[PDB]
RNA sequence: CUGGGGGGAGUAUGGUCGCAAGGCUGAAACUUAAAGGAA
């Protein structure tokens, strides 16, 4: 088969991520969906779209959504870009050659921050799941995983090798000793979430849910447990929403610091922090009226040391920001907003006055976007493309360059079409209005106010183009002719129900209209004849398509399935269930019975109309695919979605016993090696110090598991099971029994792991010598005789030491119970009433017996 | 202030349902709530009055101050489990009531007590277990009771029972309400552990029999 | 006396004897103890 | 306020006249949604 693929994607400038700024104002790296694009603020031309080397839609593209980029981060000097994606992976690229250097999957959810540290070679990464991982770049390895937060890492701040400090989407800020990787000090920052973190070395600043911004003093050289990071006071903002990024600078040329808190909505609150001279010369002024009350006033600091500044607003909702500074009169701040647009503002400040009632944007890159989701896409014969938006941004892109060359202002517009000669656009809007535009001249040929009483929903030209059909939610369809280049309403068909799709056949034959009442009706255009009524879809029914032979129609709806109908008798053929949310649009190919359907769950799907298979399952969008349009000839198809994207699609095993034996042999070899080393040390310290042994290096596996040999043998002796322990001890020969006795003799000098394994040592040792008693008492060596005596003394001392406190506790606890009894048990002198009282007050337990 | 409301004379003022107030000893013809927003609520019985405080936001600050305290001194116990110094770790795990961490501080302090060298822990730890009150020692003996049911974890329980017995007053231990259903529960466990360790030390003398055979060898 | 279940709700008390507190268990042991309780319910 | 078939208790029915089964519903021209049932 001649399958499909993706040629190019565009329409996005700023997506659901952050932005990094690079100096030459300068350029900007930001996110498109799953690929990063670089822009020069000066002009705004797309100078780079760094993308994955595999086209989404190819043979090896995997069966899921692609990983949306979610955090840009840049190493300036050594020229790297660490970008991180929605599944958790981190790709590190060199910006010179634009290839992938490092892949750093690691995480389990989406990631939320990156940071290079010690400028090169180290990258720390925080994610939706509460881990935060340190990575080395000269080893390609996750070094450390700091794991104690609970919800989602909202920010952190590190210095090199000793201290990190993170704050997460619970209420908690944490300080991490990066030598031990244990959390040192934990506070509750804000009572809900904690969304911000910034610090200029003395003061730390955090923000939470609503306007309460908290100043902290971190004293890194502190020694107390609670008090490495203390809280110094709160203050307020003007926004009652989530401040979610704070960032600082030190402008030179005096020395000064500025920080911003961007908000959820539309607003960045900028702040100047002042200097120690005006701290000292402002302290007395609030210390006026002359001291317990004045000390309470001086303690209740934030408004003192912090100074608000020019509160920069924007048109849309703010997603990310970053700035640069010179002279303290060029706080030059780039800002990517949600409705895709970047904006380069710059506030001046004459070091006492900010010299403006409201700041000024110096650049704005917004030409290659829409600010809303494209509710309708269209195409020329083959050359141009039509994108229809809610703000009014009709845009005429071109296929061969992916640049909008022509754009207008219409309104909440949901459907549009071209006109068959090209260079002319019809369009209908949300309210009762229709509009006409062109390509060479300006916007409005004419608008028709009161084109319909209510929301228009779908229009269609005839194949010659002179006559178009508009169906609207005022329960009417209308017909319009082109009189000479103006619209002529002549007839109108009022239905009982809100018509929401129209279509004609591609040979002027049928008019199929989709009603809100779960059905479609097929009419004859030449008679308004009411040929057919196709029924049985069971929810209101979206896009129709008529085939090129005018024999076969498709019918999409919000029932998550498309139905194929034969138009000769109105008989159904398939009812194939696609698309688990809602099929928004469905379109045939030009010459074939193959078709495409794009849906509300971020997927387009390629089907055939003969076997009714799914030919292909294309997976490049991230959100609700609102429209798609096929070429008139040739058959390449464009699809446009809710993530502001427009994309083209073209054609192409030991056991117990022997484990204990090998553990015993290496353990006792290490043990008597160290004992020979100690005898060598005593002889070369008691004799002429001219020589000694060189070095016994400790065993590989013993230093690899970090265990003394007694502990190594002790845990493998633990790890054999009780059912095969009497076999594990019976398999081993008498030489291993003798070195087992050496092992027990050494282990009851370390009285820590003697007392934690007393019954195990007793059981194993007594079975060993009880089984090997005949040979043991025939061995003739005073070393083993002294060994047995030493083991006997230390073992029996440990056992009598534990049963001493056992017997003590028995007699003490029964004394306690008995003195409680003789204090207040009861008063019976008569033995029969006494025994009946004790029988009524006894402990009962009921048992299931068999008779 | 919009929608919840006060009613009177169950024997008490009640708000809308939640928060039965203190009330009185008998009946009631009284409500005056009408200062600034909804300030001081006078509610009067036959003779006795109450002047109910303010907007009820005082409790939430107190309510939000404990969780902060508990999450602060939960990240002191982890530092103590890291670096040792088991005494404040012990009393603070007793305050938090973290039972397996309590078993860990007692077990590792007991192991190092076996290591180095009247006193059975370090002396600052057993005076710290000497100076704890009735609720703490009764929950300490609840979980010494349930640790004593093992044959492995029983030694830590026996030595904690031993230091309680030799650092507290025995009449006080009897008069604490609840500590006669605990000691009845873990006397017979100590009895079976005594019989088991006595059987183990009586079958320990095959080493001595092997020594006398090895001496009769020559 | 035999070790039943805990008389609190932030506590997990196995019949071994080892009482664990839910505030002191990490999330790995929380998932592991939940699956183990699911096994002991399912049998 | 005159008009009457033929005992009681049962049994069978290859006759005639009826009433009645199926089998998840939605759901067929469509192997089709939501939701419900059952286990």
């Amino acid at each position: 088969y001649q399958r499909f693929e993706q040629a190019a994607a565009f329409g996005v400038i700023a997506s659901n991520a952050n932005c990094v700024w690079i100096p030459a104002p300068g350029q900007l790296i930001t996110s498109a969906l799953e690929d990063v694009n670089i822009w020069d603020i000066k002009t705004g031309d797309l100078v780079s779209k760094l993308s994955d080397g595999l086209p989404p839609g190819a043979s090896d593209a995997r069966g899921a959504k692609p990983a949306e980029c979610t955090y840009l981060e840049a190493h300036k000097d050594t020229d790297l870009l660490a970008v991180g994606y929605a599944d958790g992976v981190i790709k590190v690229w060199d910006l010179m050659s634009k290839t992938v250097l490092l892949n750093f999957n690691g995480h389990k959810a989406a990631i939320t921050l990156l940071q290079f540290d010690g400028t090169g070679t180290r990258l720390i990464s925080g994610s939706k799941d509460s881990n935060i991982i340190v990575w080395d770049l000269v080893g390609e390895v996750g070094l450390y995983k700091l794991r104690s937060h609970k919800d989602s890492i909202t920010g952190f701040w590190c210095q090199g090798e000793d201290w990190l400090i993170s704050t997460s989407k619970d209420g908690m800020i944490k300080l991490w000793d990066l030598k031990t990787h244990q959390c040192i000090e934990t506070h509750i920052a804000h009572t809900g979430e904690c969304w911000g973190l910034a610090v200029k070395d003395d003061l730390l600043i955090t923000t939470g849910t609503d306007s309460q911004v908290k100043i902290w003093k971190l004293d890194i050289e502190n020694d107390k447990m609670g008090g490495k990071l203390t809280e110094m006071g709160i203050f307020e903002k003007q926004s009652k929403q989530r401040g979610l990024k704070i960032e600082f600078i030190t402008n030179s040329s005096d020395k000064t610091s500025f920080f911003y808190i961007q908000n959820a909505d539309k607003t960045i609150e900028t702040f100047r922090i002042r200097k120690e001279e005006e701290i000292a010369r402002g302290l007395k002024k609030r210390e006026k009226r002359l001291l317990t009350e004045e000390e309470i006033a001086k303690s209740i600091y934030s408004s003192f040391i912090l100074h608000p500044f020019q509160t920069i607003r924007s048109l849309y909702k703010i997603k990310s920001a970053s700035w640069t500074t010179v002279s303290s009169s060029k706080l030059e701040l780039v800002l990517t907003t949600s409705s895709n647009t970047i904006e380069y503002y710059s506030i001046p400040y004459e070091k006492r006055d900010p010299t403006s009632p409201a700041p000024l944007k110096t650049h704005t890159i917004e030409l290659q976007g829409q600010r809303t989701d494209v509710r309708s896409i269209d195409i020329s014969d083959d050359n141009k493309l039509l994108a229809t938006a809610s703000n009014g941004s009709l845009k005429i892109w071109n296929i061969k360059t992916h640049k909008c060359i022509r754009t207008f202002e219409c309104g909440y517009a949901l459907t549009c079409k071209f006109l068959p000669g090209g260079l002319l656009v019809i369009l209908g809007t949300r309210n009762g209005e229709l509009q006409l535009f062109d390509l060479a001249s300006s916007s409005l040929l004419d608008t028709i106010e009161d084109a319909h009483d209510a929301a228009i929903w779908s229009l269609d030209l005839t194949s010659d183009g002179k006559r178009l059909v508009t169906g609207s939610a005022d329960k009417t369809v209308k017909f319009w002719d082109f009189k000479v280049l103006k619209l002529h309403h002549d007839t109108t068909l009022e239905l009982t129900d809100d018509i929401l799709c129209v279509r004609v056949s591609p040979d002027d034959r049928y008019l199929a209209i989709s009603l809100l009442d779960n059905t479609v009706k097929v009419f004859f255009l030449d008679s308004m004849k009411f040929y057919l009524s196709l029924y049985g879809h069971k929810l209101p029914v979206l896009s129709i398509d008529i085939s090129f032979d005018s024999k076969m129609i498709i019918t999409s709806s919000a029932d998550k399935n498309i139905k194929i109908w034969g138009l000769d008798f109105g008989d159904c053929h398939k009812s194939l269930f696609a698309h688990q949310d809602s099929i928004m649009n469905v379109k045939f190919l030009p010459q074939s019975h193959n078709f495409f359907s794009c849906s509300k769950d971020a997927v387009v799907k390629y089907w055939d109309g003969e076997k009714f298979e799914c030919i292909q399952k294309l997976y490049a969008h991230q959100s609700e695919v609102w429209a798609l349009a096929v070429a008139t000839d040739g058959g390449f198809v464009v699809s446009s979605s809710h993530d502001h994207s427009i994309r083209i699609w073209e054609e192409t095993s030991l056991k117990a016993g022997e484990r204990l034996m090998e553990a015993l042999d290496l353990g006792i070899a290490e043990i008597e090696g160290l004992e020979a080393y100690n005898r060598d040390m005593k002889l070369w310290q008691r004799k002429k110090l001219g020589e000694a042994p060189i070095k016994p290096q400790g065993n590989a596996v013993l230093i690899a598991v970090n265990k003394t040999p007694e502990q190594y043998i002790m845990d493998t002796l633990l790890r054999i099971r009780m059912s095969q322990l009497e076999d594990a001890l019976m398999v081993m020969p008498f030489s291993y029994v003798l070195k087992f006795l050496k092992f027990i003799d050494t282990v009851m000098q370390n009285k820590t792991l003697l007392h934690s394994h007393l019954p195990l040592i007793c059981k194993n040792l007594f079975f060993i010598i009880k089984f090997n008693h005949k040979e043991l008492v025939s061995q003739k060596n005073e070393e083993l005789k002294l060994q047995i005596n030493r083991v006997k003394t230390e073992l029996r001392s440990a056992l009598k030491s534990t049963e001493d406190d056992l017997g003590f506790n028995v007699q003490g606890l029964k004394f306690v119970k008995q003195q409680w009894n003789l204090r207040h048990n009861y008063e019976f002198v008569d033995e029969y009433d006494q025994q009946e009282k004790e029988s009524n007050s006894a402990r009962k337990r009921v048992f299931g017996t068999v008779i | 202030n919009k929608q919840k409301q006060l009613i009177s004379c169950g024997a008490d003022g009640l708000i809308k349902c939640l928060k039965t107030l203190d009330g009185h000893n008998n009946r009631l013809w009284a409500l005056s709530t009408m200062n600034d927003g909804d300030m001081i609520v006078s509610a009067d019985a036959d003779g006795v009055f109450q002047f109910w405080k303010d907007c009820t936001e005082q409790e939430i600050e107190e309510e939000q101050e404990k969780a902060k305290l508990q999450v602060e001194q939960e990240q002191s116990l982890q530092n103590y489990m890291s670096k040792g110094d088991w005494t404040n770790a012990f009393l603070l795990a007793m305050t938090l009531d973290h039972p397996m961490r309590l078993f860990n501080v007692l077990k590792r302090a007991l192991g190092e007590s076996r290591s180095r060298q009247e006193v059975i822990f370090n002396e600052e730890l057993d005076q710290a277990i000497s100076i704890l009150n009735d609720e703490q020692l009764i929950l300490l003996m609840k979980r010494c009771r349930d640790w004593n049911t093992n044959a492995k974890t029983h030694t830590i329980a026996q030595r904690t029972i031993r230091c309680i017995l030799m650092h507290h007053n025995i009449a006080k231990l009897s008069e604490i309400p609840g500590m006669v259903k605990i000691v009845d529960a873990i006397i017979p466990y100590t009895q079976r552990h005594f019989t088991r360790v006595d059987n183990l030390v009586e079958q320990s003398y095959i080493l001595d029999y092997a020594l006398v055979e090895m001496d009769k060898l020559f | 006396y035999n070790v039943g279940k805990a008389e609190k709700d932030g506590e997990i008390r196995l019949k071994n004897g080892v009482a664990m507190s839910k505030e002191e268990l990490t999330r790995e042991d929380k998932n592991r103890l939940r699956r183990a309780l699911k096994r002991k319910r399912s049998k």
